[PDB]
């Protein structure tokens, strides 16, 4: 038929044009997801060594410690978003590791022992499957 | 009449709302810093001439370059870190746009404005002992006057430990044993103010034209009102 | 001369039809000029944005140096057209708020004006997006962070409700829509610039055209509520030109004087000083609530102790302005004519000003108690419209 | 349903008035669809430019890497919307040329259509600027240099004439207008981007609206020349819908098929390969004539051995399209009705194609002889319109 | 009839005009370079696998990096000068956007695209012996395939003195005594082509959708025509 | 009067708004004229020495020679836009001075003696008033 063929075909055309326009404008996909995996081989890092990385943006720390806030008990591996709190610097490693901007100290777990910062370093959500962190 | 109460309520509450929403919200208690009033006049007029025919703005510029450009890069006036001296090109700063500083309304062909990405990739992306030592790159003082105010700038400088409790920015001007330090910080802040504030010649034309535009719109509205009122009598 | 242009365009036949025999009402009160003023401010925004688009550069390392160095110091009269733009944005939100609030007063949403209110609510929604996306462009300290906090709000929908915690990765306006996905990068700033500059003002020109046509097709509602004595009763209409086209002609000039007072002499609050610091994504400012036209909803949000229910209230408060004409069903029209609706409208207007004012203050628990007390009263205005309707339906 | 929207917008009353009882002519030939097609291509350009504005960055070091790297490789379907844009620009010039050339054929510029031709010539002039300024934006090798050579043309006015060598520093469109002054810098590219993207398409939307209104107010001219048998003679009109609104509805689809053939399968000439080299202001390409819609005037120019007289001819050839309705004064209307105007129009159309073709070839002296022979015939069409008018005025 | 002559003239001349204006203007005699046909198949399919499971595009990439990245910086694929190696950061190339190369439609997290201003200010604005010795900076091969064509690229490389009479670009592959040089230049041009041309998987979807869009518009116009023709009989 | 006061005042307002808009958009003045003077002190340059400068853009040469195309006879000072011709490089000084891109030679006056370039280096318009070139 015709009077319904025009409608069906116009709907198909509008759907294709809309798909293209949404795909161009509203789509950062497959380049936005950087990075959900965040490959962090924890078989390389030696104890009491942290790595600079990025999970959902900058930055990310990957601490590894054999023995002894504290949301998580001893797993010997985790990850913490490393940015100083009260003004936003980057603390450098080495038990505590402080940021040289003002003097804020931080335990290897993330809490603050002597605080110019008011709050600790937030635990970003993570996942460990074998020898990989998320 | 009841219409009068309706009017002075629906307009009273609206004016009171936009008043304490658009200036002087009395329930926000942000802190204020005052200039020490030992000078308060070095800063009020940075273009005030001095001896040797040099303005306070210029004296503050050279004081900033000599004792403050060591770690801060006030662009918008061509002042970059002195490591290297000068930190931009070295060799050719002109073929990077890179253009000369042309502020209101005069240009300085001796100082150049290099973009934020060309600089700090040619300059500090080989991170010298600024982000390393301090941990904090000394950010940029190009538009820090507009963001802080002369009070905060004067009270931060010469006592950075007062404003922020701990801070690896040094005193660099310690009073109670330096008689000229207050005037030094005053000339520094006067310079940083002269970068973001139009000179008295240009800052007065703005006031004149702002008064004239408002007076033009008021009188044009009033003439339209009188015209309508005179025309409505020809018709009723 | 002009007759040569009339024989070819029929301009005088359009004038003597659209202005001389338009027959507006006579008792139109002052708040009817807010539409004309919103249109004038729209023109102001377009005119001063066509100037800023010449010198603004949508790169992270180039923006805030275009707007603050180039526009303000390098370009002659560029300071003036950035002042005009940042002032017109706030005046354009304020005028549109007054416009819809005492278009609510006169119940200009009832029959036959249901459609003009739908188109007006679309205007309002896309105008929030045009002012919200244009605030990221200066790339200032609190511009960037108010954009972050404003686009992290739909992430609270992804928060687990008490039931059905599947919304995670559902309606992910965080990664899909603005914020570009985990990072605000150069591509995201380019996208926000392009949208704010051309995509939103075009679907505002279209929507304002449709709105202005629907206002004419349905006729402008008079503040009495009787809505007509048409084909009869002269001395009640006194046609548009020049009884109303010079009254608006003068109110527009006075509004422009009030506007150019803020443009020139008091703009320390439209270009806030603390936005003159270049944005760095590692340092968060102290108090980063959104801009004033969204604080009325930001105080409803972050007052419910849950985030998901706060987002549901955020969105129900917007959706109850769309369904407002379908929510109020009554023969009576104005608020002069409904003595029980006037009380609820005073309550609604007071509790909507109070939420916007409480949204500026820091989030103390007493502030949250107040923000709940006032959110309850703002919702009581919408929950009571059908009850007032049932009461008036029986007279 | 839709009746609910009709009681509030009166859409069916607008349909049965604008489409069912519009009463177009019946004998409208095929070239009357060129206006509808120019409007469709304008929509194509706006739609695909709203996409390119998201990712194009108006910096000298960033442009050509947005357009060539970002748009083409990084963005999904970005290749398609750059192909659509560069194809729509050339199709939009071609359609507008056909439109005005056989709107010249049917003498749609005579009374009472003098004003629609003036507005159309304004459309054409601002369209040259929108396509000329949008070609600099890719910042390619020949984009930049064709912009340089095109804006150095008004400098030939500053050249000393044989008399009054004062024009130097007079109408200095070199330093004042585009080319930004002695250098095409980042500020000039920002200015050209802003203008091309928003200032010119807005004063094209305004002008196309005025043009479409003036066409309706004056009525569409029929190709016979009698221009009416109105209030009488049925079976000559067969109203617009659906006799003409589906004929155009099909011609638009076929034109879009021809357009999307070039978009997809043959675009090596709209995005010319030699424009995929980043512009460096120190290396001049071999042959740098402007783009094809300006070659008809570029061949008149650079054919007169003098530069000043070449510029005067360049501008007189444009100005004789504005004054074309005032230049032709006759009761007769169509070219079917004027056997002596048809000959001059064939001469004009042939000699206007031939100039555009000769403008692509390198400037040999024989090419200049030909470009003078054809410029003479193009001017003979305008110099003969008043003579043909005097002849026909006496029948 | 006379209308038929009018039609086949005003349409014939227009088609002939837009034909020799939009493709194959037979009066412009620009010169053409041909691939030597000794291979002509290394270039036609750069994604053609080889031994060791490496495509010709990849072999050309490493050959370009090894013997051509000495002076040419093919960005859009992360290949910058080898002085220093690699010329971009050194130290941090990631915090300069600086983003990873994401071409159609796969991204390479190992190579980064640095803007034209960050690079060549951090890299070559301390002008090493490239602009000095050659006098000409070796420009950029990112989009030189699209600008020259495989014929010109193959004929320029391995005999730069043929195309341009004098040129300080060296032969760098001299035939008539090197049996593999033609295949080396062929793999180089195949790589440079694989940077600007979509792979066969993506280049075929473009053809399919281009055929489908044209077939959609043709058939939609034809259905509108048939609809109008059937409706005009209900009315006359 | 009033009905003429509105017109006069509206014309003044439109003229001011137009002046501002033209001054913002269409005005590169006083930053465009870089550089019309092009201060070139020729009291410093020693004979057979050229300077890199810019007149109406890049680049400009400033040659100084005591003794011996040739649009100008012996003035001992002039200026030539120095960019190689057939492909656009920059020749370096030292009688001839060639560009190392392809080997194009140039006399101290500007003409080509052995030409990969077809045409010489163009004489940009200049003005000498005392010890200054334009
Ligand atoms: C140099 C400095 C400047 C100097 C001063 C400038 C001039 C100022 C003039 C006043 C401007 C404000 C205008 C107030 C409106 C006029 C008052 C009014 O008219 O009252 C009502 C107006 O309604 C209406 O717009 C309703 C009123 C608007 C509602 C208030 C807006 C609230 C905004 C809240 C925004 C956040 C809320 C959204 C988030 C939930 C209607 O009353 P009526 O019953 O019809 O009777 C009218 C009388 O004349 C009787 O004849
Ligand atoms: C996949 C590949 C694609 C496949 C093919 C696609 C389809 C192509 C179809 C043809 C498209 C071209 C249309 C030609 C116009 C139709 C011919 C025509 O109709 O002829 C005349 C048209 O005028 C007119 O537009 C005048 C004609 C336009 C003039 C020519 C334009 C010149 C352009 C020059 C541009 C540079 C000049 C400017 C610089 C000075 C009018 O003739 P009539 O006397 O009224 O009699 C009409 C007959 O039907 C008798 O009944
Ligand atoms: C610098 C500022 C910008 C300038 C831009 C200029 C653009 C346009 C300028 C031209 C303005 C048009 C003025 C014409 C006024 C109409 C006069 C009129 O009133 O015309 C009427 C009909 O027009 C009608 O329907 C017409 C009504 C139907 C269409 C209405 C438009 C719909 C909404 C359009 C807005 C944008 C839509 C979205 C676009 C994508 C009357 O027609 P009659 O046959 O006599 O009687 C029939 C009965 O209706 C009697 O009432
Ligand atoms: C041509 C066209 C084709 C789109 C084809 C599409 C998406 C196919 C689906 C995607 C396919 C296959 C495969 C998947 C796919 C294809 C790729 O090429 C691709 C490329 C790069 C990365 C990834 C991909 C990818 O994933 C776009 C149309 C042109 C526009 C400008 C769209 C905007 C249109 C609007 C806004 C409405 C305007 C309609 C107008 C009123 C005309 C009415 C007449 C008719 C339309 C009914
Ligand atoms: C406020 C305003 C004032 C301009 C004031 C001017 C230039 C004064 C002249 C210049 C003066 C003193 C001194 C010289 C001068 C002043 C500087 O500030 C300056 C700053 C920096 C460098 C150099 C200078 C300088 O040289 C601009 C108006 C706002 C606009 C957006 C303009 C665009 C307007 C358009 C397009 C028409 C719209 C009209 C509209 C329909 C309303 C109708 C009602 C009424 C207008 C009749
Ligand atoms: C020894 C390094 C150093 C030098 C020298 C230095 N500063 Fe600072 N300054 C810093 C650092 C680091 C910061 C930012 C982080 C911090 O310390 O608070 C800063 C911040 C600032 C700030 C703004 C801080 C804020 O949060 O608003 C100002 C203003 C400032 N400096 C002014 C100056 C002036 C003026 C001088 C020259 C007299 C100067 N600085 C010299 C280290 C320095
Ligand atoms: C010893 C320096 C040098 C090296 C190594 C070099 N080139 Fe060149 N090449 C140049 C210079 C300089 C230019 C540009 C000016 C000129 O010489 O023509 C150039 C230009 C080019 C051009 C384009 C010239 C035009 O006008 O279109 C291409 C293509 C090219 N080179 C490819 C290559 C390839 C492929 C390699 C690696 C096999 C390579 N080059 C290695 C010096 C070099
Ligand atoms: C129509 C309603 C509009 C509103 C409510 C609006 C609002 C805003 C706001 C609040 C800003 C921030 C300015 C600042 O904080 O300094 C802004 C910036 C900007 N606007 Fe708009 N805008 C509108 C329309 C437009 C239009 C039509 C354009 C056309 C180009 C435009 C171009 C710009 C540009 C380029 C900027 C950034 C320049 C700057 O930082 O000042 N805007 N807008
Ligand atoms: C750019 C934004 C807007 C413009 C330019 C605009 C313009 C206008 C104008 C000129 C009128 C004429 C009647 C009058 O002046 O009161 C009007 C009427 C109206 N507008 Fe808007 N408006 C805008 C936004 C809105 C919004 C956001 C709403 C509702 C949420 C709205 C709702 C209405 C209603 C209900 C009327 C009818 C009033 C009546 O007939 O009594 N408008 N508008
Ligand atoms: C209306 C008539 C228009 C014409 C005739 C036209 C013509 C052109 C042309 C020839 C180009 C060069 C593209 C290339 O060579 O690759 C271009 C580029 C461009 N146009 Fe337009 N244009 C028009 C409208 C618009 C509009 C409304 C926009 C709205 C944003 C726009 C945005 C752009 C942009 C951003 C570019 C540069 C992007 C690129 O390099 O592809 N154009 N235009
Ligand atoms: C974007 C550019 C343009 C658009 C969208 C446009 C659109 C239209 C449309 C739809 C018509 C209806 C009658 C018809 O289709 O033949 C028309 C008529 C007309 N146009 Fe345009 N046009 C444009 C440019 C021009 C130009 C550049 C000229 C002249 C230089 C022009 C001159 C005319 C004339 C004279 C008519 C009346 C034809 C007649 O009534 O016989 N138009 N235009
Ligand atoms: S940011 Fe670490 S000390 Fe203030
Ligand atoms: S550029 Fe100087 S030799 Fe070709």
């Amino acid at each position: 038929f015709i009077s319904i063929g025009i409608g069906a075909l116009g709907a198909v055309g509008g759907l294709g044009a809309l798909y293209a326009l949404v795909r161009v404008m509203l789509e950062p996909s497959e380049i936005a997801a950087l990075g959900a995996k965040t490959e962090i081989d924890v078989s390389k890092i030696q104890p009491m060594q942290v790595r600079v990385t990025s999970w959902k943006g900058k930055t990310l720390f990957a601490i590894r410690l054999p023995k002894d806030y504290e949301i998580l008990k001893g797993h010997d591996v985790f990850a913490l978003v490393g940015v100083c709190t009260h003004l936003g610097c980057i603390p450098l490693w080495k038990p505590v590791f402080h940021c040289p901007c003002h003097g804020g100290l931080y335990t290897p777990y993330g809490d603050v022992i002597g605080g110019p910062p008011p709050r600790p370093l937030f635990i970003p959500p993570q996942k460990l499957e074998g020898n990989k962190l998320i | 009449t009841w219409g009068l109460i309706k009017t002075i309520f629906f307009a009273g509450s609206t004016l009171v709302f936009f008043f304490l929403l658009w200036f002087y919200n009395p329930f926000k208690h942000v802190e204020h810093y005052e200039v020490d009033e030992e000078v308060k006049a070095i800063i009020d007029n940075p273009w005030k001439k001095t001896e040797s025919g040099k303005t306070i703005a210029e004296e503050g510029r050279e004081l900033f370059i000599a004792s403050c450009s060591s770690c801060h890069s006030l662009r918008y006036d061509g002042i970059y870190i002195m490591s290297v001296a000068a930190n931009p090109k070295w060799k050719n700063i002109e073929k990077t746009s890179g253009r000369p500083v042309y502020r209101f309304g005069t240009l300085y062909k001796d100082r150049f404005f290099v973009p934020k990405d060309v600089y700090e990739a040619f300059a500090h992306d080989d991170i010298q002992g600024l982000k390393a030592s301090l941990g904090q790159v000394p950010p940029d003082l190009s538009s820090m006057y507009l963001a802080r105010g002369e009070g905060y700038l004067y009270q931060f400088i010469l006592n950075p430990q007062k404003v922020l409790p701990g801070t690896t920015m040094p005193q660099l001007f310690n009073p109670q044993f330096d008689p000229q330090a207050k005037e030094k910080v005053a000339k520094i802040v006067a310079y940083m103010k002269s970068v973001n504030t139009p000179p008295p010649k240009e800052s007065a034309k703005r006031t004149v034209m702002g008064v004239i535009v408002i007076a033009y719109f008021i009188v044009m509205g009033l003439l339209l009102w009188k015209y309508r009122e005179n025309l409505l009598k020809r018709l009723g | 001369i002009v007759d040569w242009i009339d024989e070819r365009a029929h301009v005088r036949e359009i004038y003597r039809t659209q202005m001389v025999e338009y027959k507006v009402a006579k008792n139109l009160t002052f708040p009817y000029v807010f539409g004309i003023l919103a249109l004038v401010t729209f023109a102001i925004q377009i005119i001063s944005g066509m100037v800023l688009i010449l010198y603004y550069k949508p790169s992270i390392a180039d923006a805030f140096d275009s707007a603050t160095y180039s526009i303000m110091g390098e370009i002659p009269f560029g300071w003036l057209f950035r002042h005009i733009h940042a002032t017109g944005a706030n005046f354009f939100m304020a005028i549109v708020y007054l416009h819809m609030f005492t278009g609510i007063y006169y119940n200009a949403y009832k029959r036959p004006r249901e459609l003009v209110w739908i188109v007006g609510w679309l205007i309002y929604f896309v105008l929030i997006l045009t002012a919200l996306s244009g605030y990221l462009l200066p790339w200032g300290q609190l511009s960037y962070w108010g954009f972050i906090v404003t686009t992290e709000i739909p992430g609270s929908l992804a928060d687990a409700p008490i039931l059905k915690p599947i919304f995670k990765a559902i309606a992910e306006t965080i990664v899909l829509w603005m914020k570009g996905g985990y990072v605000v990068t150069d591509v995201t700033l380019g996208r926000v610039f392009g949208s704010h500059v051309l995509i939103y003002p075009l679907i505002l020109l279209a929507l304002v055209g449709i709105h202005l046509y629907l206002v004419r097709a349905a006729g402008i509602s008079n503040p009495e509520g009787i809505e007509y004595d048409k084909k009869k009763n002269p001395d009640k209409f006194v046609p548009f030109h020049p009884y109303m086209t010079l009254k608006e002609g003068a109110y527009v000039m006075w509004y422009l004087a009030v506007f150019f007072f803020f443009v020139f002499f008091h703009i320390s609050h439209f270009l806030p000083p603390e936005n003159f610091e270049p944005a760095n994504p590692l340092k968060t400012p102290a108090h980063i609530a959104p801009e004033w036209y969204l604080l009325g909803y930001y105080e409803v949000f972050r007052s419910i102790p849950s985030k998901f229910w706060g987002f549901v209230a955020f969105n129900a408060l917007l959706l109850l302005l769309l369904l407002l004409p379908f929510l109020d069903f009554s023969p009576l029209k104005s608020a002069r004519r409904r003595p029980l609706f006037f009380v609820m409208f005073v309550i609604f207007m007071i509790s909507s000003m109070a939420l916007t004012i409480l949204g500026t203050m820091p989030p103390t628990p007493q502030n949250a108690k107040l923000g709940l007390i006032f959110a309850a009263l703002v919702f009581a205005f919408f929950i009571s419209l059908p009850i007032i309707s049932f009461i008036e339906y029986g007279w």
